[PDB]
């Protein structure tokens, strides 16, 4: 169960809540009070969702639906069979997020490094929590979250977007979307270098860090160096969650739910340089 | 007043100068020039 | 255990790097070099020096032909003036030509000007591609990079070039400009039915979202663990140190499964493939094979008939 | 001292630069003199 | 296939990725299997047969290395599989409690592989990690502090020494180590950058991770000039320790 | 009060000063431009 | 001191600033008189 | 004389050309751009 | 001695610069006053 | 005019040469050939 | 006439003489097949 | 006048000068065959 | 010399070179006549 | 300063101001050819 | 400073002349021919 260097690690203590009753592991699995809370949370909201299921008309994976409350409840507690479901689902989930990013939290602890991940683990937690949260309570009711099915929440993207002109022109959308490819543009550089320094030509050695800094050199002009590519990593991957929040709050709470994003530009045409 | 280029390098702090000043004028000329009143080179509008 | 190694305490100077000797076959590197102090401060200061060749300059040159004729159709779209020009500038574009016209060479005014960038932008496309592999091979590298942008290049030539031909019509391409394209972009998913039913651009979704996460659990994996000497990813390899077995234990620890110094590589690499694939196949079948795709979802039980 | 410069060079250059600014001012105030004599700025409430 | 049918190119295709799909899901997981297999069985169960799980472990691999050399991997002989740790329970999962000194035993966060005992040579076959005063044309960037003559402090306020030198790394420029000696000992030690947080105090460099007094046992190396990746894994196993021992 | 110096440098701070007070005019002056009583250039609007 | 600067340097820097400013504020008090003169603001609850 | 021991005129000249050609430019089009200046197409309407 | 050349030279290269600016600056009046023969400009608060 | 090639390689500027000239002989071929009176290939686009 | 081959290497000089060479050709192909009197497959449009 | 090629390189003053010429008669050039009066292919619009 | 060629070896490449050449552009005369036979190009300004 | 000596920027120069003249006289010619063709800036009204 | 001999450079320059006039002359040629089939510059009114 253990790897083979796996077992000088395996010590006693680090934990936050409980002592050493739940500092076992499971398998590979570590467990902690927040694995069992975590694991708790997850069968709870899976078998509510399946339950919302039996009640209605399909069993088809694509076509599941567990819909928000109707609006005229405000942001008060609605029936179980009429929209309660829902927000039994989502108190669920937000204990599952939040418990697991405290289990991280215990391992990182025992194994003496950084906080990093659940740090940035906590990035998606809050856009999460921004889409059924907080929106909703700056909106005023439950009625304006998402469903939880696999195609009926992109009907809810599509109409939420075509609420407001075209959500194209929404400038932290755009911020958002340029964060989100230059990601996937960096990781898809920093994968092929390390692959083809360690995977080199035919007939040669294993490359250096002194080759990974001479071909981009060599193709752009610069190299930000193998501590400086991970920081911008995270950088990149955090701004784009963190910009695409902001986008949505603006959008509603802001920006009233019949305005247009593409006639809020107008402020650049009507500088006085060149307006009349 | 001379006392400031014993702090600033002349050399940098003409070409801030320059390129502001030269901004600053681009900007008023074409203000002027978009209104009417003192477009002066297709006159007034209407 | 206080110290973030999100900025570097203290910089370290010392001459410039010339870089590893090149293979024979390849002309000599420019000399011009320079250190900057806030690039340092999250990467490294060094700038320069640049290799420019044959297939660079040519590259650069085809470049800039496409950009001039784009930017001159800016120009005299807006009668030349500089003000209106820069009163709305990300309001121009060059449009695609007419629907009229199929796969001809249309007048310069219809969609010539259009149809002459595109092909000077490929060209210079195609060039840069030749670079980086040539930059690559002249290293005695392996050649990864060149294949992953590949994969944007073919999304690429599917958006401007594939689809039209199939479609039989230049018309059906992006135009040049920076708002234009944006509502060719939607003006695209309103037309084919809903793009959101289309399956191939879900699983391009997937892999964005899967390359977001990946990049920031292996960035955030690498600055936790650089204090026992995370951040030297290949001589981790050659030889294991504690902390990439840390690294590995987190994550096994956390979801029952790790990886190694290298496999998160190729990891990596595909998830980042495997956005553009899946979308240039997404496009290639929009128009050509289906035009309609929430009757094809219906059609496959993706959604009530509505 | 800091900018590189000694006492007689950073003296010679102020002379020389306000002398250079002094002229650039007297000609903007004959251009807005000519300006405003060609086209008036400043009207009232209701107009020209 | 034809129109009308059930059967389109769309899904065809779709289905087509989904088996390119789980064979390259396959490829990954069997990559990921290069280190750390076999595994090693817990309590009350059987060690007659491997375990290795479902995607097997792929044939070890080598690599050529720049001399002339190869290295092939998994690499065995980094496990340290016998160590001074006791289980605390006697079913499957338990934790395990150090018998002695977790700080000089190189057990639970403070502990180390068994690298080579030799430096990392770099591009012209000289170590890379190198005091400054052996890298001729490197220095400080005087923009930032100067933590030579700084002193250093642990996580209990009490002052351990001072730093005498910067250890850096060529071919990547970046300060690594501090050196530091020792309040009354007169002897070297080296202090990761990671770990240190230099002029947190004004004129002091705070490190959080072991009490000020137990510098005085953070392993040595044996050249003055060069460390090897042994000594490299061991001196960052020791700071490693203090997160969870130092008490 | 002439400490302040001691504490901060005066050829990096009065950079920021100046680009703070010309932002701060260019951004009056365009708010006051952009009014109808205010419009020292075309006058009031009908 | 650990701006770079001694206090003589301090002590000088600060007066032509000082002046500076003054004159700046003198000449800004001025444009905003001459501005009240040509339109005045702060209207009354009715309007102007 | 004017005191060049200050600025390279290298620079100071390869600057100056571009920066007086940007001005023509912008100047020539901005007339081009008017009906009564327009000296290729002449007025319009 | 800061820009690299000596005391002779800098007088060459200015007296040079002097005679193409005023050249230069010929070329450009006979320019604006053809210009001008062509098409005034600053028209009258009527018009042209 | 012999010596201008102790300033330029020859190598470098024969092969940019031979690009340059290709690329402006495509650029107007395909000028020539977007237009109706020009066209060799279909001959005058149909008039409306 | 031979003294190009020593101005020029003949291996980069025949790799980029057949890719410009097999381009060329490929472009003329395609844009003849592009028109309605010069298609050679279902020839003219009506 | 031959002072300046004391200053500047020949080979990188020449080869800015051939672009920036080669350049502007391009901008001329497709200027012209903008109009409709200067337009020497096609001919004058209607 | 640039090349690092002995003048032998430019020689027989150059030879080689040329007979390639030489046979490529009579093949294509050839597939041009015939092409010209199957379609003239190069119409008159009303047609063909 | 650049590379050059005093005499070969001589003999340099004298060939670019002999290239510079001769292009500007094609220039010049071209420009008649073209007032000859279309002549431009019309007047007022128009041509 | 190219790295030339200066009768090699004769050379090369003798070449080139040579080469770049057989280029010119193919190019009136053609012009010739191109003139012959379509003339180019109209009349302000249109062809
Ligand atoms: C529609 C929904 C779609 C999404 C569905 C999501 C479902 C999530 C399920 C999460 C739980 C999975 C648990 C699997 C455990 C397998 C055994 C194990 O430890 O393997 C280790 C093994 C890694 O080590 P190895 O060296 O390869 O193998 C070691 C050996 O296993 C030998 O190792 P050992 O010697 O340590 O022994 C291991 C053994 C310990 O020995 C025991 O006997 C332990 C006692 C328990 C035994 C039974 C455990 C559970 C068996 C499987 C149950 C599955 C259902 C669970 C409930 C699901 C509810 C919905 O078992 C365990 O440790 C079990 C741990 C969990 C309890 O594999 C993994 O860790 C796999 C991790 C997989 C993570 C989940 C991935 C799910 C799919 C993600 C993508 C989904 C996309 C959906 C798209 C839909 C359309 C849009
Ligand atoms: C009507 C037509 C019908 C046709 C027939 C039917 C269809 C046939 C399709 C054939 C597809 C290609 C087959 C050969 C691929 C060879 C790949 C290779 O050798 O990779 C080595 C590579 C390992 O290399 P390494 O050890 O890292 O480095 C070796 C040297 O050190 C470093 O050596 P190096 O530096 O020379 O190479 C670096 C390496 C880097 O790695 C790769 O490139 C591998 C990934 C290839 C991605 C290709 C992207 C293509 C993008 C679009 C195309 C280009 C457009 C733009 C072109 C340029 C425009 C300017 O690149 C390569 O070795 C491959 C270069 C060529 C790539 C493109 C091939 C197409 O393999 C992998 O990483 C794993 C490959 C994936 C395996 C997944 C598991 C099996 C998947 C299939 C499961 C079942 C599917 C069932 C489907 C449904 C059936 C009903
Ligand atoms: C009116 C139209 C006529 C016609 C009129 C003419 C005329 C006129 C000519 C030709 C000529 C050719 N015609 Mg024809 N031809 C027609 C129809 C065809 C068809 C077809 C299936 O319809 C084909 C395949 C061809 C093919 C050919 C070639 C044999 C030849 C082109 C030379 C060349 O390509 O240089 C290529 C030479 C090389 C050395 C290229 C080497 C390849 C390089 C090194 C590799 C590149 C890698 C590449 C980028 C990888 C990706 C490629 C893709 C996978 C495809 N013709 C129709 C019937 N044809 C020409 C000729 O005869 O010349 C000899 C010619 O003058
Ligand atoms: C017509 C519709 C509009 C439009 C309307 C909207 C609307 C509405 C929204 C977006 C949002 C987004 N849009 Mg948009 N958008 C459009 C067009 C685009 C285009 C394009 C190419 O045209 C792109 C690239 C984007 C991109 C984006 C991103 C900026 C953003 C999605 C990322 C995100 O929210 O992270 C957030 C990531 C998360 C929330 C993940 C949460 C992770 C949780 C905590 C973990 C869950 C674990 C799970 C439960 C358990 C799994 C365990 C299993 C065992 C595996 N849009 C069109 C024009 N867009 C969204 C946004 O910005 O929200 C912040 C959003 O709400
Ligand atoms: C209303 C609009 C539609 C929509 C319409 C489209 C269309 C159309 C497309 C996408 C595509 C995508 N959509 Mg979408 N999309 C929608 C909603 C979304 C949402 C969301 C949360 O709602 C998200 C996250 C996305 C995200 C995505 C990606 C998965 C995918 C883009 C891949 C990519 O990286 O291309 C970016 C990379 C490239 C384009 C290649 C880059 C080319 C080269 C490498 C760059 C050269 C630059 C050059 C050198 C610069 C100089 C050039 C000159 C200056 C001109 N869409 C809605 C439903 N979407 C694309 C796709 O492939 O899907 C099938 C696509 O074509
Ligand atoms: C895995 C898919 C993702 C991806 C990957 C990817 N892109 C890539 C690569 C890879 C693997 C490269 O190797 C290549 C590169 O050089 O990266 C540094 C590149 C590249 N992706 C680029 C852009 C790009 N990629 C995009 C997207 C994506 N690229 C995907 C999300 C997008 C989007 C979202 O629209 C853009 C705009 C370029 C920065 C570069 C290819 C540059 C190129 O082709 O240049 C052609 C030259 C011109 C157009 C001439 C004009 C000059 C510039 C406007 C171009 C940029 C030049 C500059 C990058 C270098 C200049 C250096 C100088 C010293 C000469
Ligand atoms: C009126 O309009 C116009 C515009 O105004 C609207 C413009 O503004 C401009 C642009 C000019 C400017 C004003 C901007 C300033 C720019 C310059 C001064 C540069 C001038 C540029 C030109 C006059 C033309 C530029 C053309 C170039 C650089 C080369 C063009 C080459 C091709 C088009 C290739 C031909 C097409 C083929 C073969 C298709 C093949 C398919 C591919 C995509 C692959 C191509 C790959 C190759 C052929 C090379 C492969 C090489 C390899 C493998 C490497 C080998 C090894 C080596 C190292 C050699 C112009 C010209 C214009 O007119
Ligand atoms: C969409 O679906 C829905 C859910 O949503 C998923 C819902 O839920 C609910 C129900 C929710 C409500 C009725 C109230 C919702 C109101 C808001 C969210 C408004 C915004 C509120 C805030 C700004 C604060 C949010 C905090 C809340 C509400 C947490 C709830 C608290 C409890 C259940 C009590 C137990 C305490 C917990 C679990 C956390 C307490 C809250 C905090 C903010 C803690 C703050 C922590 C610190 C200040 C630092 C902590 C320091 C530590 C850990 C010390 C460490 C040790 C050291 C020594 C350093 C509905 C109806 C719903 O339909
Ligand atoms: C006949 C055959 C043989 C030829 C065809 C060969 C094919 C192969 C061609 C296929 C072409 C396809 C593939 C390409 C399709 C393109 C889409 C995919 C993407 C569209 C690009 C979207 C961008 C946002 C464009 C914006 C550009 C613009 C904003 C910049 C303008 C620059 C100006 C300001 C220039 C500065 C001002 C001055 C005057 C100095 O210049
Ligand atoms: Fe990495």
């Amino acid at each position: 169960a253990m790897l083979s260097f796996e077992k000088k690690y395996r010590v006693r203590g680090g934990t936050l809540i409980g002592g050493d009753l739940f500092d076992f592991w499971v398998g590979p699995f570590y467990v902690g009070i927040f694995g069992v809370m975590t694991v708790f949370f997850a069968l709870i909201g899976i078998a509510l969702i399946a339950w919302n299921t039996a009640l209605g008309p399909t069993w088809n994976l694509w076509q599941i639906s567990v819909n928000p409350p109707d609006a005229k409840y405000g942001l008060g507690f609605a029936p179980l069979a009429e929209g309660g479901i829902w927000q039994w689902v989502s108190i669920c989930a937000t204990g599952a997020f939040v418990t697991w990013a405290l289990r991280e939290v215990e391992i990182c602890r025992k194994l003496g490094i950084g906080f990093h991940v659940p740090f940035a683990f906590s990035f998606a937690i809050f856009a999460y929590v921004t889409l059924v949260v907080i929106r909703p309570v700056l909106m005023g009711s439950w009625s304006y979250g998402f469903p939880y099915g696999i195609f009926t929440h992109l009907d809810w993207v599509s109409n939420t977007g075509y609420s407001y002109g075209q959500f194209h022109y929404n400038p932290a959308h755009m911020i958002a979307i340029t964060f989100f490819f230059t990601t996937c543009l960096a990781l898809a550089l920093h994968g092929g270098l390390v692959l083809s320094a360690l995977n080199p030509d035919r007939g040669e050695p294993v490359k250096s860090p002194e080759h990974e800094n001479t071909v981009f050199r060599d193709l752009v002009g610069y190299s930000i160096g193998t501590i400086g590519i991970h920081r911008l990593g995270l950088f990149l991957a955090l701004s784009a969650v963190f910009f695409s929040a902001v986008c949505m709050i603006i959008s509603g709470p802001v920006l009233a739910e019949g305005g247009s994003w593409p006639d809020w530009w107008n402020w650049w045409r009507n500088l006085p340089i060149w307006n009349p | 007043m001379w006392r400031i280029w014993l702090l600033f390098d002349p050399r940098r702090a003409l070409v801030l100068l320059f390129v502001f000043l030269f901004g600053l004028a681009i900007i008023i000329h074409f203000i002027l020039l978009s209104t009417s009143r003192f477009n002066w080179l297709d006159g007034p509008r209407a | 255990a206080q110290y973030q190694n999100i900025f570097t305490q203290v910089q370290v100077e010392g001459p410039a790097y010339a870089g590893v000797p090149l293979r024979p076959g390849s002309s000599p590197r420019e000399t011009q070099t320079t250190f900057n102090y806030w690039l340092g401060k999250i990467g490294d200061a060094q700038v320069g020096p640049v290799y420019l060749g044959f297939t660079g300059v040519c590259s650069l040159l085809c470049g800039f032909v496409a950009i001039e004729i784009i930017g001159l159709n800016m120009l005299a779209s807006v009668d030349w003036s500089p003000i209106e020009f820069l009163r709305q500038f990300c309001w121009l574009a060059l449009e695609p030509p007419k629907p009229e016209y199929g796969l001809t060479i249309p007048p310069l005014k219809e969609g010539g000007w259009w149809l002459m960038a595109g092909f000077f932008l490929t060209v210079s496309i195609a060039l840069w591609w030749v670079r980086t592999y040539r930059r690559s091979r002249a290293l005695g590298m392996g050649t990864h990079v060149s294949w992953a942008f590949a994969s944007a290049i073919l999304l690429y030539l599917a958006l401007g070039f594939i689809q039209p031909l199939l479609m039989g019509s230049w018309s059906e391409a992006p135009p040049f400009g920076v708002f234009p394209h944006l509502d060719w972009t939607n003006n695209f998913s309103i037309k084919y039915g809903n793009l959101y039913y289309n399956p191939f651009h879900c699983l391009s979704i997937a892999f964005l979202y899967g390359s977001a996460l990946l990049f920031a659990m292996h960035g955030a994996t690498i600055l936790a663990v650089s204090r026992y000497g995370g951040e030297r990813e290949i001589e981790q390899m050659l030889d294991r140190g504690t902390a990439l077995e840390r690294a590995a234990l987190f994550w096994r620890w956390t979801m029952g499964f790790n990886a190694t110094a290298e496999s998160i590589h190729r990891w990596a690499w595909w998830f980042a493939v495997l956005c553009p694939l899946t979308g240039a196949i997404g496009i290639i079948l929009t128009g050509p094979v289906v035009d309609n795709w929430f009757d094809w979802g219906v059609k496959h039980g993706l959604a009530p008939p509505r | 001292s800091i900018s590189g410069l000694s006492e007689a060079e950073a003296k010679e250059f102020h002379s020389i630069f306000v002398t250079s600014f002094f002229l650039f001012i007297v000609v903007a105030v004959v251009a807005h003199i000519l300006a405003w004599m060609w086209r008036p700025w400043l009207p009232k409430a209701t107009g020209y | 296939m034809q129109p009308g049918a059930y059967l389109d190119l769309a899904q065809v295709t779709l289905y087509v990725f989904w088996i390119f799909f789980a064979g390259l899901l396959f490829y990954l997981r069997r990559e990921d299997k290069r280190e750390g297999y076999p595994l090693v069985a817990d309590a009350g169960s059987g060690t007659r047969l491997a375990k290795i799980g479902v995607p097997a472990p792929p044939d070890p691999k080598t690599y050529l290395l720049r001399g002339g050399a190869t290295k092939t991997v998994p690499s065995t002989s980094n496990d340290r599989p016998n160590v001074a740790l006791t289980p605390a329970a006697p079913w499957p999962g338990a934790p395990f409690v150090p018998t002695g000194n977790p700080f000089a035993d190189g057990v639970g966060p403070g502990s180390y592989a068994q690298r080579a005992d030799v430096p990392e040579l770099g591009l012209d076959n000289l170590p890379i990690i190198v005091p400054l005063r052996a890298a001729k044309g490197m220095f400080l960037d005087p923009r930032d502090p100067n933590p030579v003559g700084m002193p250093v402090v642990g996580c209990d306020g009490v002052v351990g020494g001072t730093v005498t030198e910067v250890w850096v790394d060529r071919a990547e420029v970046l300060a690594r180590y501090l050196e530091v000696e020792v309040a009354k000992s007169r002897k070297r030690v080296l202090l990761p950058v990671p770990f240190a947080l230099i002029n947190d105090p004004f004129g002091k460099v705070s490190v959080d991770a072991i009490r000020g007094d137990q510098f005085a046992g953070v392993p040595t190396t044996s050249k003055g000039d060069q460390v090897s990746k042994l000594e490299e894994d061991k001196i960052c196993a020791y700071y490693g320790a203090g997160t969870l021992y130092a008490t």
